[PDB]
């Protein structure tokens, strides 16, 4: 028993209108170098589809996330250490640049530039950001597949299509297409650190961030097919990898991530998850992969229970953080509403970063059909998007938990309406489904109306606590270059010190 | 030393059983992330670009330049029981950041080569610039050889000293030649920019040059609109949706479309309220909905019209609704008597009953041909108070209070005359919905459908007898409801194939009767539980369509039908571009010049293009096709155009140019003639010794020869018509494939000269002003390097929110950029030196048309008289258009210009029908912009920066003033009779300063200017007032009009809604096959809805949204289409017809249908572009395959809620009937000399 | 000609030396950043496979042979392992390992030279470095023939002879190679040179080999720092 916290994030694709503005507003800030310009640490896909790279959730191909052995134990699917290790002059699953897209760049100078006299019109033709070379045609992208982009035939690959009969959805009438963001998970249970043989990733104490330390990391290139969500970057230039850093900088005082705080849709939830360090092996090697999900929701902790607050302090957790862990929109759509399901919980990783399914037009019907449980509204039979297909998705194949998180949401728009239209009180759909009032009107009020106070809770990383914050406030930002910085021995061959800190001890103890 | 550091110690506890490690070791390294995203400060700004979105962002400035932005949250929040709007924002504004510093970013002043080379030579003979520029554009070998220059590259760097004085040389030199209206400008969409848009306007008024028209241009102007409520456009805001329990997304893709506001229609769904979307294809709008209905593209009016049958059948009729009945019996023309038209064997549907056919006049002395009459429950005949009539010439009966006209006492209007008829009259309506290309089902009936209608006979005032009935008996007819009288082509059930039933509708549209039903019913049902609140969201997937009013009012009747608009949470929400620039009559002034001159020069830009771009020479539909089966066909021949010409010269339309002769020298003539300048024009307009310019725009005198383009890309997206423009207006290569009426020997126009070869190269002067090189830019003569939005200082409001908040430069404009403002500050400066000698304190002859919501747009009531046909007199501001007199001091322009002008203290301030004092405003400005020390202005408050112009704005305006606000109110309040003051009593103290919105957006006031409130219990409602205030609508009956009773729209066809398939633009089968490259060629439907990746073309070279996108301009095509063709996924097309060609590549999808295919709106014509194998030059882009094509209906002028106004009526730029061919490329040449070319098998 | 051969191999080695050393410490302390494989796998997978494996796998086999062979005393199971029976193995396996290396290698230069996306995002460095180590190989193979004149590992004393001298700094060492097959001199030379280079080129990856990952525990978590 040790617990640790980390501000998990829960994304409602109900309310996702695919607009792409999370993965620009990443790509400015962070990704915007030579080297990661084809890497997108916030991406989104239109679903079905194969996704960024192609295919990334086929492990059967690119051998991401882990395995349990018959002995029980865990094992990353890339192999153990010393399978991994024999893999390492030439990872022989590696995606290369082409199953992502060739980065490309257009010559708008010669718009400019055009000499007088041309026979046509000048145009800006593309140019690849690898070679520098003309490129003849650009023939993949990013977002290649967004909104249907493609035959049916081809997007239908998609991986969650698997024990589904497909043919009837290439019918116009059954069309139907989800969006599905995504970024890094921050898993408890991260594949990727078990698969850098230097030991460069890591999982940060205070806030279950996970990153790929730049100094230590040497580009052995390995953790990429470790990554089941491919989700860690290849700076072909720096030779080292990259991830998705949960904007720490930003996490570190109390604010949103940028994906986060800038989500057109209102669909991004960040709340603090306090968990059991200890269990995290124990739920991740679980026989039935169809339990990873609720054996995670089990590693997760009550933090209104005094039992947990007592050992939550004697474990090191901030009293902030604890405070905020306890109003914790995280903690409610994944915990009491049972709204958000995790991202492939197969892969063992435990991942950090959970999704509300998405409700649907109802589907196609010999006739304008009739008022279900649910009057005019939708009842959960009657949606087109497949629920065998999200479960797929989010819960291994059990479309039990999509099923009632999908009923819930519904059962919550009936008695709204009621209260709204017929102004009635009318809990028959929310008995139902188990929610109380009291329940339904939290959850209008956080997925409804949704207050920035309420979609984003993040505590400070308290960058103060077992460090030294005032020499740090003096001195930080002043990048001289004393070549002193990121070691705890003060020797140093330059014979130097630190911008930043005091070398003249106090002798007066 | 880390070296050092790897010398057991930084390992603690392990967990998880020996399956994790707790290391205590360095962490520094993630300072180097840190310092990313630490930065020098952050600025809040917003986006010029026409998106309706207003988002207000946090620009980032790191190592003293601009890296990055995201969105500002602090918003006033929204009530408790609303969400709020934060963060708003989308993709294409997340990326804005990549133009700063980008490869096509533009510098410096940039010039054509060879005009730089004749320009500098021609100095050298030529000390005075203005015959500098005369000796290279009187020569034909000199204007010829950089006019076909254009768009062939060759810009050099020039600086602002020189284009400066080229353009103002060319300005002077134009207008003393040829007149001032020979100079024009191009911007759009004012919100999302005030006073950018603001900077040319303000320059072309003084100088007298034309202002273009954008509302009806883009058709974004739903002509709808002002036939129902005599009111451009005005609609609930998006917060508004939330307050709606069935909501009905028709035409209209929110999420895509609508991003920043989306999330209100995805929340309000947790609320109970059901949605409902209507598109042919799987739209992302789909995605967010209950239920997906998917009507054939363009037939919607279909769907409406059955929908508005179940309702109309099961809540008015069968069991009426106590709520939708009182409604219509208050709010519309229904109860209003028309008079019946004796056919042959039947009645025609004819004009309104007017008081003044009655006897006594119904005791009406003032404007009694005015005001419409109606029964009231006790069989009396009455003119009810709020007709267009009790508006002007009098005071406090133009309100919907139910009262009589004449004593003033409360009355009650009867709708049906149904049990007190005096016997059964047959009544024909027109019917089309049996005509039609091959393309669109439809279904047999008769052109002419009968119908029994009971009637009354009346004694009329001149002693005749007549036929009469109500709107609401005429309206149960024409949507064929079986009342009693046994009428063979009304409905027996909702099975019967008949005139508008959901089995009729189910043929037409393809959408299931039962499903029209259901919705029809729950839509009603939940508009009669809830007073209202249903709402339909509608956009251009219906009104960019040429029968557009139609798709319109037959959603809007279903709106009306169920008492939903006004209501808030209910009514129609229009939502296109970015109009609603809220400080409306602070802004005017100062964009138009009127605190100087009254008035400015508008036009209206479809009718402008359509004649000087010559898209009228090719032609292809007549007038005589669309009219009414029951109209005299001999009283409407001509060419489509000579109907705009007729409608120009009887004071309905813009003028532009206005008359043949430059309009300075005029008053000259007339003081040697002996008479005054008014009287001297309209004698020689009478005899012919002056003509109206648009009778002759070819003989080389009335074509526009100086174009001024900012913020706007005309050549390249919204240019309709594209190859016809290069052709025309510049006089360069084009596209165009087929042959104009010359060459196909068709009948000529009857009002307009015609010539076998056309002129071409009419502009002798382009001038883009852009940060970055567009299309437009691309085929200018000159590119004039302008701020981006993060580099200068503005204001924006939209109609989705009530906020006005600014645009600010985070650094100063980058290399020799600068501000709209300043770039017209400076031209005005030059031009004001350079004019001295050849102009001074000149007289201008302007012609303005008659102006709805003014006292004469109540000009002629009964009918429609030429006076060139000797039908009545030439009579300036009522049978034709006003000639005023405006004195202009053009060596003053640049004085004016940089001051606020004496009028607005001497004649005052206003708009929409009211007028207020406004001097205390000019002396607050006094204070805070300061005061001219000398000169033509002195002691007049200042105008130098853009601040001082928006600080004007702010001021003056009652959206943004509270004192403005109250005496706004009260001067309405004379009209109505009834006080409204006291919706702005609470906020009279409030003043809104740039400085303050610059730290927090600030919310509006409620103003008379628009018909919704700005209130803290009840969201922003358009026509709330209307319904709540009894303020009419500015309609010829004051109330909704159902009915229109004008000339042409009755003998249109359209007097009454009524469905019209898509026309036919017959631009396919004349090149179809006629120049085969081996591949099939196909016919597809060609619709170009808004873009994802980018907001018109603006966004569409950026590489973020490219890469986003699909690397350049691409085309939706369905799998079955796509097959046929032998097309696979991403492959090389061509897609053309008679107007020209583009190039793409092919996106092949399910969700696209067959039969129609999809480029999404702007991709332009700069980026990823090869050669065309139809023209053997550069491919074309999306507008190269369509042609303007107005609608008569839409030139109306002159008559109440149908008369003009600057984007307020005027033809518009449809394009959803337009068909093209499409197939695979063979040969991808280039054209570039890169020997980097390709070729597509089979 | 005693002047250089004093200078290339009693003066030169320790300069290499020195280098070597003092500039992997110094890039370590102040290049973390630039501290790594550079892998270019990502940008071309094709051929990487066979070539990077063949190569490594034959340059490790030589790094094995070599150390042993020459790092190793004589004293320590001279009678188990003498003179001649290295040799017959350097000859055999080492000579094995080198046809291995030589073929990898030379199909990564022909990638790195002539692979659009690796030659244009490649450093000088990587192809000097790279085309000094094919050469090296060829050299080493070279001295193949050479060796097998002198079966009796008369030859390899000597070169074992100077080695140890170096690394134990014995002045002389240079004497042990009096007479030795010029090929010989050029692969010592050549050979030194590349530790020389090593700190300033990619082959400090070599420096980063990850043997601690076999024992380690699967998840990391680092403290508050
Ligand atoms: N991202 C982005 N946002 C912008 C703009 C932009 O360029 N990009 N521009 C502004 C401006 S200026 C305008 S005029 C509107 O956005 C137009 O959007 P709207 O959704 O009304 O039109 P659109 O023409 O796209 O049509 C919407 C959808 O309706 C479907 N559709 C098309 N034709 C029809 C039809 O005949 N009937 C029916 N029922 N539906 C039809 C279609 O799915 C389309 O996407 C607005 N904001
Ligand atoms: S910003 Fe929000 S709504 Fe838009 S795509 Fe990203 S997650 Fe979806
Ligand atoms: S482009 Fe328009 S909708 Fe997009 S962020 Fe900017 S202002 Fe908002
Ligand atoms: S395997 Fe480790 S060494 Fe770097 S490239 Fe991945 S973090
Ligand atoms: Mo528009």
């Amino acid at each position: 028993m040790k617990i640790r916290s980390q501000v998990g994030m829960v994304l409602n694709l109900d309310k996702c209108i695919g607009c792409h503005t999370c993965s620009v507003t990443c790509k400015n800030v962070w990704t915007s170098r030579e080297g990661v310009e084809y890497a997108w640490f916030n991406n989104v896909e239109t679903k079905p589809g194969q996704g960024f790279p192609t295919d990334w959730e086929n492990q059967e191909k690119y051998k991401g996330g882990w395995i349990r052995k018959i002995n029980g134990k865990l094992q990353p699917r890339m192999g153990n250490r010393a399978m991994l290790l024999g893999k390492i002059f030439a990872n022989p699953h590696l995606p290369g640049i082409d199953d992502y897209y060739e980065p490309f760049d257009f010559d708008y100078q010669n718009l400019h530039t055009a000499p007088e006299g041309s026979k046509s019109q000048p145009i800006a033709r593309p140019r690849s950001l690898i070679t520098g070379e003309r490129m003849a045609k650009i023939e993949k992208g990013p977002n290649w597949e967004d909104d249907l982009g493609g035959e049916f035939d081809k997007l239908a690959k998609d991986k969650n299509f698997d024990n589904i009969q497909k043919a009837m959805y290439s019918q116009f009438e059954n069309t139907f297409m989800m969006y599905l963001p995504r970024l890094c998970e921050h898993c408890l249970n991260p594949a990727c650190v078990a698969t850098c043989p230097s030991g460069a990733i890591y999982k940060r104490e205070e806030d279950g961030i996970v990153l790929i330390d730049q100094d230590k990391c040497r580009g052995w290139r390995m953790c990429i097919t470790g990554c089941p969500y491919k989700k860690i970057y290849f700076n072909w230039k720096s030779g080292k990898s990259e991830k998705c850093i949960f904007c720490y900088p930003r996490i570190e005082a109390g604010q949103p991530t940028v994906c986060s705080e800038t989500c057109v849709g209102r669909i991004r939830y960040l709340g603090v998850l306090l968990y059991d360090a200890d269990a995290i092996e124990r739920a991740a090697s679980t026989e039935n992969e169809k339990d990873l999900y609720q054996r995670q929701l089990d590693v997760f902790l009550d933090p209104n229970d005094p039992k947990v607050i007592e050992q939550a302090i004697k474990d090191g957790i901030p009293l902030s953080v604890i405070e905020a862990a306890q109003q914790s929109p995280v903690y409610k759509m994944a915990m009491e509403w049972k709204l958000a399901l995790p991202l492939h919980p197969e892969y063992r990783t435990l991942p950090m970063v959970w999704y509300v399914p998405p409700l649907s037009p109802i589907q196609s019907a010999a006739d304008a059909g009739e008022l279900g449980s649910n009057g005019i509204l939708p009842d959960v039979e009657s949606l087109r998007i497949p629920v065998q297909y999200l479960a797929n998705l989010l819960t291994a194949g059990d479309t039990k938990p999509v099923l009632r998180a999908l009923k819930r949401m519904l059962a919550m728009r009936h008695y709204k309406r009621a209260e709204t239209v017929d102004g009635k009180v009318d809990t028959r759909a929310l008995e139902e489904v188990g929610l109380t009032e009291a329940q339904a009107q939290e959850m209008y009020r956080y997925l409804a109306i949704a207050n920035y106070e309420d979609r984003f809770v993040v505590p400070s990383s308290h960058r103060e606590l077992a460090r030294e914050a005032f020499p740090e406030k003096n001195g930080c930002g002043f990048t001289f270059g004393d070549g002193c910085h990121g070691s705890d021995t003060k020797f140093n061959l330059f014979n130097s010190r630190r911008i930043d800190a005091i070398d003249v001890t106090s002798k007066t103890e | 030393s880390k070296f050092l550091d790897r010398f057991f110690k930084q390992k603690g506890e392990t967990f998880a059983d020996g399956h994790g490690q707790l290391l205590n070791t360095n962490r520094d390294w993630e300072d180097g992330y840190r310092q990313r995203w630490q930065h020098d400060k952050i600025v809040r700004s917003t986006h010029g670009v026409n998106c309706t979105g207003s988002c207000s962002w946090k620009i980032y400035v790191k190592n003293g330049l601009v890296t990055w932005e995201t969105q500002q949250t602090d918003y006033p929040r929204t009530r408790p029981d609303l969400p709020n709007h934060e963060p708003r924002g989308c993709p294409s504004g997340a990326s804005y950041s990549w133009y700063l510093y980008s490869a096509n970013r533009l510098k410096y002043p940039m010039m054509r080569k060879r005009l730089m080379k004749m320009w500098r030579e021609a100095k050298a003979l030529h000390s005075d610039p203005v015959e500098a520029w005369a000796s290279i554009i009187e020569d034909a070998d000199k204007a010829k050889s950089f006019k076909q220059a254009r768009g062939r590259g060759g810009f050099v760097r020039s600086s602002w000293q020189e284009v400066n004085e080229l353009i103002a040389a060319s300005n002077v030199y134009t207008i003393k030649n040829y007149g001032p209206d020979r100079v024009a400008g191009f911007s759009p969409i004012p919100a999302m920019s005030m006073v950018s848009y603001a900077s040319g306007a303000r320059y072309l008024s003084l100088i007298g040059g034309t202002c273009l028209s954008f509302y009806d241009w883009y058709c974004d102007l739903p002509p709808a609109s002002p036939q129902t409520w005599g009111e451009q456009t005005d609609v609930p805001e998006s917060a508004d949706w939330y307050n709606s329990s069935y909501i009905i997304a028709w035409g209209s893709n929110v999420p895509q479309t609508r991003t920043p506001d989306a999330h209100f229609f995805t929340e309000v769904r947790y609320k109970g309220t059901k949605t409902v979307a209507v598109t042919p294809d799987y739209a992302e709008i789909a995605k967010l909905c209950d239920l997906w209905l998917a009507p054939k593209q363009g037939t919607d009016a279909a769907m409406a019209l059955a929908m508005g049958h179940v309702m109309l059948r099961e809540f008015h009729l069968d069991n009426p609704s106590q709520y939708f009945t009182d409604y219509v019996r208050r709010y519309t023309d229904m109860p209003m008597l028309v008079m019946l038209e004796e056919r042959d064997g039947y009645y025609a549907a004819g004009r309104m009953l007017r008081a003044a056919d009655l006897v006594d006049a119904l005791g009406q002395e003032n404007n009694p041909e005015w005001k419409t009459v109606a029964f009231n429950t006790n069989g009396e005949m009455v003119a009810p108070n709020g007709s267009i009539g009790f508006r002007w010439g009098e005071k406090g009966k133009w309100n919907l209070e139910q009262r009589d006209g004449k004593t003033g006492e409360e009355t009650e209007l009867q709708l049906s005359l149904l049990g007190s008829q005096d016997e059964i009259a047959e009544v024909g309506f027109p019917y089309f919905g049996g005509d039609g290309t091959e393309h669109f089902n439809k279904v047999e009936l008769e052109n002419v459908l009968l119908h029994k209608l009971p009637v009354k006979r009346l004694q009329l005032a001149d002693g005749s007898t007549a036929l009469v009935t109500t709107v609401y008996d005429l309206t149960l007819a024409n949507y064929g409801l079986e009342r009693g009288l046994n009428d063979v082509n009304c409905a027996t059930s909702y099975d019967d194939v008949k005139a508008y039933t959901p089995a009729w509708a189910e043929q037409i549209t393809g959408v299931s009767r039962s499903q029209i039903i259901r919705i029809a019913r729950e839509f009603a049902d939940n508009a009669d539980k809830t007073h209202g609140r249903s709402m339909i969201i509608v956009g251009a997937g219906l009104n960019h369509w040429y029968h557009l009013d139609m798709n319109y009012r037959g959603l809007i009747n279903m709106l009306i039908f169920c008492g939903c608009v006004g209501q808030s949470g209910g009514g129609w929400a229009h939502y296109v571009g970015q109009e609603k620039l809220r400080p409306q009559t602070g802004w005017q002034p100062l964009a138009f010049a009127l605190d100087w001159q009254r008035p400015a020069r508008h036009m209206n830009s479809t009718s402008y293009f359509y004649n000087h771009s010559s898209q009228w020479r090719y032609e292809t539909v007549t007038a005589e096709e669309l009219l009414s089966p029951m109209a005299d066909k001999s009283r409407y021949t001509g060419h489509l155009i000579d109907f705009n010409v007729r409608a120009e010269r009887m004071g309905w339309l813009p003028s532009a140019p206005q008359l043949g002769t430059n309009p300075l020298t005029i008053a000259g003539e007339a003081e040697k003639a002996g008479m005054n300048p008014v009287d001297y024009t309209v004698k020689s307009l009478k005899e012919g010794s002056i003509r109206f310019a648009a009778e002759q725009p070819e003989n080389g005198k009335n074509h526009p020869r100086n174009l001024f383009i900012w913020r706007s890309n005309l050549l390249g997206s919204s240019g309709k018509g594209h190859e016809f423009m290069l052709k025309y207006l510049l006089g360069t290569e084009h596209g165009i494939q087929g042959k104009d009426l010359g060459q196909q020997g068709g009948v000529k126009p009857e009002e307009v000269d015609w010539q076998d070869n056309g002129l071409e190269g009419k502009l002798d002067l382009v001038v883009t002003l852009d940060f970055r090189l567009s299309s437009t830019c691309l085929y200018s003569d000159i590119i004039l390097p302008t701020a981006t939005w993060y580099e200068k200082d503005d204001m924006n409001t939209s109609d989705m929110h009530p906020f006005i908040h600014p645009l600010s430069a985070a650094v100063d404009p980058a290399w020799e950029a600068k501000s709209d403002w300043e770039i017209y500050k400076a031209i005005a400066k030059k031009f004001s030196e350079v004019c001295v000698g050849h102009l001074g304190k000149e007289t201008d002859i302007v012609t303005l048309p008659i102006q709805h919501d003014s006292a004469a747009e109540l000009a002629q009531p009964l009918d429609v008289k030429d006076w060139k046909k000797g039908e009545c007199d030439l009579i300036p501001g009522k049978t034709a258009p006003h000639i005023m007199v405006v004195e202009r001091d053009y060596p003053a322009t640049y004085e004016r210009f940089t001051s606020i002008g004496p009028l607005m203290e001497k004649i005052g301030n206003g708009g929409k029908g009211i007028a207020w004092n406004t001097q205390s405003e000019m002396d607050l400005l006094r204070k805070l912009n300061y005061t001219k020390a000398e000169g033509p202005a002195k002691g007049q408050p200042m105008l130098n920066t853009a601040i001082d112009a928006a600080e004007m704005i702010l001021t003056l305006a009652p959206e943004t003033n509270g004192q403005v606000a109250v005496k706004a109110w009260a001067a309405l309040s004379e009209f109505t009779g009834r006080d409204h003051t006291h919706l702005a009593l609470n906020k009279e103290d409030e003043k809104i300063r740039f400085r303050d919105i610059q730290a927090q957006p600030r919310k509006i006031i409620s103003s008379p200017t628009w018909s919704g409130l700005e209130d803290e219990h009840v969201s922003y409602n358009a026509g709330y007032t209307n319904v709540h205030e009894l303020i009419p609508w500015r309609t010829l009956s004051g109330r909704q009009q159902l009915y229109q009773d004008h000339q042409w729209m009755r003998d249109f066809g359209e007097s009454l809604l009524v469905y019209r398939p898509p026309i036919d633009t017959r631009s396919v089968k004349e090149v179809i096959g006629q120049k085969s490259n081996g591949n099939q060629e196909k016919a597809l439907n060609f619709l170009t809805p808004h873009q994802k990746w980018g907001i018109h073309s603006t966004y569409s070279d950026n590489l973020l949204m490219l890469t986003l996108g699909r690397g350049g301009p691409v085309v939706w095509l369905s799998e079955a289409d796509a097959k046929d063709l032998g097309i696979a996924d991403n492959d090389w097309i061509e897609v053309f017809n008679s107007n020209g060609a583009l190039t793409a590549r092919a996106v092949v999808s399910q969700r696209v249908p067959a039969g129609m295919t999809m480029m999404y709106h702007a991709q332009e014509r700069i980026v990823n572009l090869p050669g065309s194998e139809i023209t053997q030059q550069r491919g074309g882009i999306h507008n190269s395959v369509t042609r303007i094509t107005p609608k008569p209906t839409h030139m109306i002028g002159g008559y109440a809620h149908l008369a003009y106004g600057f984007n307020y009526y005027g033809t518009v730029g449809s394009n959803r009937d337009e068909f093209v061919v499409v197939r695979k490329m063979k040969n991808i040449d280039w054209l570039d000399g890169e020997g980097n070319d390709q070729v597509q098998e089979s | 000609m005693q002047f250089l051969n004093m200078f290339f191999f009693d003066i030169y080695p320790y300069i290499a030396g020195a280098v070597f050393l003092i500039g992997s410490w110094l890039r370590y302390d102040y290049g973390q950043y630039t501290w790594r494989a550079a892998s270019s796998q990502m940008l071309d997978r094709k051929g990487m496979n066979l070539a990077s494996n063949l190569f490594h796998i034959g340059i490790l086999g030589i790094f094995v042979g070599h150390f042993f062979g020459m790092l190793t005393p004589h004293w320590m199971y001279e009678a188990w392992l003498p003179i001649e029976v290295k040799q017959k193995m350097a000859m055999f396996a080492g000579g094995a390992s080198g046809v291995l290396c030589l073929i990898g290698g030379v199909l990564l230069l022909k990638r790195r030279l002539f692979s659009p996306r690796v030659r244009a995002t490649t450093t000088g460095a990587d192809i000097l470095i790279l085309s000094l180590l094919v050469i090296q190989c060829a050299l080493g193979l070279l001295t193949i023939p050479f060796s097998a004149q002198h079966m009796d590992g008369s030859e390899m004393m000597k070169l074992v002879g100077w080695a140890q001298s170096v690394v134990t700094f014995h002045g002389g060492a240079s004497q042990h190679l009096d007479g030795v097959a010029f090929i010989f001199r050029l692969h010592l030379v050549l050979g030194m040179t590349l530790f020389l280079l090593f700190p300033f080129s990619r082959l400090i990856h070599i420096w980063s080999v990850p043997v601690e990952y076999l024992t380690r525990k699967y998840q990391l978590v680092r403290a508050r720092h």
